[PDB]
RNA sequence: AGCGCCGUGGCGCAGUGGAAGCGCGCAGGGCUCAUAACCCUGAUGUCCUCGGAUCGAAACCGAGCGGCGCUACCA
């Protein structure tokens, strides 16, 4: 059972509002942005993300328009995330 | 000679996975408006 | 522990009830304003003008409270055809203690001589200042021969205008108009919304409407700000209908009329047919009173083309069975009053739209009817309901030979050709035959954009007239 | 002369503020919770009641718009199938643009009522007589 | 308002007269390297409500309810 990671400034929990083709994804920002994030490597064709699923998503300092994707959380951490309170709680997203 | 507008990173290719700093400039000459890579590792924080 | 029912019992009977009518009273001495007919009938007919989908009925039902009923499936939401109705008694108080704004009180036509003043504090007992009909007429463009027919019939208008909406809403000048072009020089103005507008919102409406109403032949028309769903104001709308409307001159001497504009039949499904009633004529009774056992005849009747394709007109021959207004079964019918002439006539002859504009004559009196109508007719400068984006409005062209319009005689429809184009004169032939008596207020409107078009006033001075076959 | 309009104006004002001082931001936020091939709406009591309607047209709305059948649970309804937030929260906004909100008037007092056989939302806040059925 | 209908297992149809029906659904396992297609097997219903005839009614019918298509708002 893997540990889970926590959010190091700039570094923020995001969830797939719904995925992009050829590689990309729109994600909901936990700020109040539609977002839009490039599937980074490390994470391409290993781990696969599902549409609704809360995840970790890097911002760039010199784009805010565009971030990228970095580790999935398999809705456990996530939950365990909304149950300590990471994310704006408005937001409920469980199986 | 161009002045920079927005800086731009512009997504790698399939055998190599990267994002490549670059910037958007708009050439004084005549102001059509080109996108150009920025060659080094710490070199996009001085673009100013 | 009285029951709601009992009490309204109770308060009819102490408020004078419902009398019945006089079988046979001293007609020069009835005044419009008589108990023998104030209590019982409707001498003044109001109407309701205003672009679609404001609300009109909605006002008229929160004056007096009968509804329009709005049928037939597709039309209870989106436009209707025939007009609506309602029977309202305008009632005052006689005590002078209690303000004079609210004193006023319409109610609907069951109402007693005199209820109690429902105003806290108030013992004194109301007063029928006078008994009014409620005409409500479809504001819709593509819908004009019902609106030109029931201002013919109308007495007094009420204009209606939103608030929040665009201030020169283009159906209600064209109303405004049809109304001025039929002699009808009394109209208060609502403003329906006022509730959703802020404090310099509706004075600049208010502003704007004045800026309207400038070059109109009306020129001091109250302005009134109303409520229709919120149910406040009304006591000084009785109050204007009272001051600024005065009685038509309208006497007995003229001889008797009526114009058919609606046509009921009375046939209630289920009940056996040895049951029955009669074919009912919904009419304006403009001039003439009528009584129970009066025969009356449909002028322009049973209209018939010959194997030659020639117009034949059988006019149709009618014993008055009943004579319904208001809420009662009376004796004597007060002209200026829509009323339900219930004769014999066949029930199929009134379906829906079989008497809608159609003079009738009671016997001792012989309409023509006309196949040829030569009209003095005048026009205006531009067209009114027409929408264009920052443009000059449609200029009104002249009439051409040969050519459809809708030519709405008082309340006939008829549509008809042009045989030529004078300076101040026309010649008209008629498809459906058209009766005249007098002079008839008529008004003129071409095909243009699609559906009709309002474009003038006429006056009929001359015709050909086919002596009808008995 | 619009002496004896204004007058009246001021009136209507007057009694506007004293009967309604108060004069919708009060949707809930939607919890779409999609259990894989499965979804789950719980807080639809929640919206149901914060709109003045019956959970019963509610979701008979919800599987008219929607093509598919569900069943409620005690509250809360589930719907064995893959759909977005996006959806729901654009089928819950066009049924409030003609059922929860009035036309005529800005208002949610409004509810659904009967007038012979066909279904008759009537106004509360000022007593209108629409028709949204179909 | 009257007529022509209907009343479901989650949805759709069906016989109405011997009394819980089938597909679409969904759960489960089966084929498959694997998914879909396809196999097979389940747990759920006042066949709307009150009655009357019947050895028997969900069914034949009436006296009523709700949803409808017309006729047509039928003073
Ligand atoms: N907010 C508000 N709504 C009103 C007001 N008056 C009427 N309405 C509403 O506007 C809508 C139109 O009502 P309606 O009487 O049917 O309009 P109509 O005159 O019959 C349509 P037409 O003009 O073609 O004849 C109704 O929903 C009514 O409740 C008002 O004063 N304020
Ligand atoms: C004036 S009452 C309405 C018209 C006709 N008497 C019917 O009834
Ligand atoms: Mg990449
Ligand atoms: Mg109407």
């Amino acid at each position: 059972k893997r540990e889970l990671i926590y959010k190091e400034e700039g570094q923020e929990y995001a969830q797939i509002t719904k995925m992009l083709g050829n590689g990309r994804v729109e994600a909901s920002c936990f700020d109040g942005n539609k977002r839009m994030a490039h599937i980074r490597g490390k994470l391409r064709k290993k781990v696969w993300m599902g549409q609704g699923d809360i995840i970790l998503v890097s911002l760039r300092d010199f784009q805010d328009d565009q971030c990228d994707v970095v580790h999935k959380y398999n809705l456990d951490e996530a939950r365990t995330l909304k149950n300590q309170g990471e994310l704006p709680e408005n937001a409920k997203i469980n199986e | 000679k161009g002045i920079v507008l927005e800086k731009i990173g512009i997504e790698s290719k399939q055998p190599n996975s990267a994002i490549r700093k670059c910037v958007r400039v708009q050439l004084i000459k005549n102001g059509k408006k080109v996108t150009a890579f920025v060659p080094n590792d710490g070199c996009l924080n001085f673009v100013d | 522990g009285e029951t709601e029912e009992e009490k309204r019992k109770r308060e009819f009977e102490e408020g004078g009830g419902l009398p019945e009518q006089p079988l046979n009273p001293d007609f020069s001495k009835l005044n419009p304003l008589s108990a023998e007919i104030i209590n019982r009938q409707a001498t003044i007919n109001i109407g309701t003008i205003g672009h679609v989908a404001h609300g009109k009925s909605t006002v008229v039902r929160a004056i007096s409270g009968v509804q329009t009923v709005r049928f037939k499936d597709e039309l209870e939401r989106n436009i209707t055809i025939k007009l609506g109705y309602a029977n309202a008694k305008i009632y005052k108080c006689q005590e002078p203690t209690c303000p004079e704004p609210d004193c006023y009180r319409s109610f609907k036509s069951d109402k007693e001589i005199s209820p109690k003043c429902q105003r806290p504090g108030c013992p004194g007992r109301y007063k029928l200042v006078r008994h009014v009909s409620f005409v409500d007429c479809p504001g819709h463009d593509i819908l004009m021969s019902t609106m030109l027919s029931g201002a013919a019939v109308m007495d007094a208008a009420l204009l209606l205008i939103a608030g929040n909406e665009s201030c020169p809403q283009p159906q209600t000048s064209e109303h405004l108009a049809a109304i001025e072009i039929m002699k009808l020089k009394h109209v208060i103005i609502l403003q329906n919304k006022v509730d959703l507008m802020r404090e310099e919102s509706a004075l600049e409406h208010q502003k704007s409407i004045l800026k309207f109403i400038r070059g109109t032949i009306a020129d001091g028309a109250p302005i009134v700000p109303i409520s229709a769903q919120l149910k406040y104001n009304i006591d000084a709308v009785n109050e204007f209908i009272v001051k600024t409307i005065p009685v038509p001159p309208r006497d007995f001497m003229i001889s008797p009329r009526l114009i058919v504009i609606r046509s009921f039949d009375v046939n209630k499904p289920g009940a056996e047919i040895e049951d029955l009633k009669g074919g009912v004529a919904g009419g304006s009774i403009l001039n003439g009173v009528f009584k129970l056992g009066d025969e009356i005849e449909i002028r322009p009747g049973i209209v018939t083309k010959d194997d030659k394709g020639k117009i034949q007109c059988k006019p149709i021959f009618s014993n008055i069975v009943s004579l319904f207004a208001e809420q009662n079964d009376l004796k004597f019918a007060v002209p200026g009053g829509l009323i339900g002439v219930g004769t014999k006539v066949d029930p199929t002859l009134c379906r829906a739209d079989r008497l809608v504009g159609q003079v009738v004559g009671a016997k001792g009196h012989l309409p023509n009817i006309y196949t040829d109508i030569e009209i003095n007719y005048f026009l205006l400068r531009r067209l009114l309901g027409v929408k264009t984006d920052g443009q000059k409005q449609a200029k009104v062209r002249k009439l051409e030979p040969n050519e459809v319009l809708m030519v709405n005689i008082g309340s006939t429809a008829t549509g008809a050709r042009v045989v030529a184009v004078k300076a101040d004169m026309a010649r008209l032939q008629l498809t459906s035959p058209a009766c005249t008596e007098i002079n008839e207020k008529i008004a003129l409107s071409r095909r243009i954009e699609k559906h009709w078009r309002l474009i003038g006033w006429a006056t009929i001075k001359k015709g050909t007239t086919l002596e009808p076959i008995a | 002369v619009g002496l004896p309009y204004s007058e009246l104006l001021s009136r209507f004002f007057n009694i506007l503020r004293t009967n309604n001082p108060e004069l919708k931001f009060r949707i809930p936020p939607p919890v779409c919770l999609r259990d894989g091939k499965k979804t789950i709406f719980s807080n639809i009591q929640d919206i149901a009641e914060k709109l003045h309607r019956s959970p019963e047209h509610l979701i008979q709305y919800l599987f008219a718009e929607l093509g598919t059948s569900g069943s409620v649970d005690g509250k809360r309804l589930v719907i064995k199938g893959k759909f977005q937030s996006k959806q729901m929260e654009n089928v819950l906004r066009r049924y409030i643009l003609e059922y929860v909100t009035c036309k005529t008037c800005k208002s949610i007092n409004t509810e659904l009522k009967r007038e012979n056989r066909l279904f008759f939302m009537v106004c509360k806040s000022c007593g209108s007589t629409r028709s949204v059925s179909s």
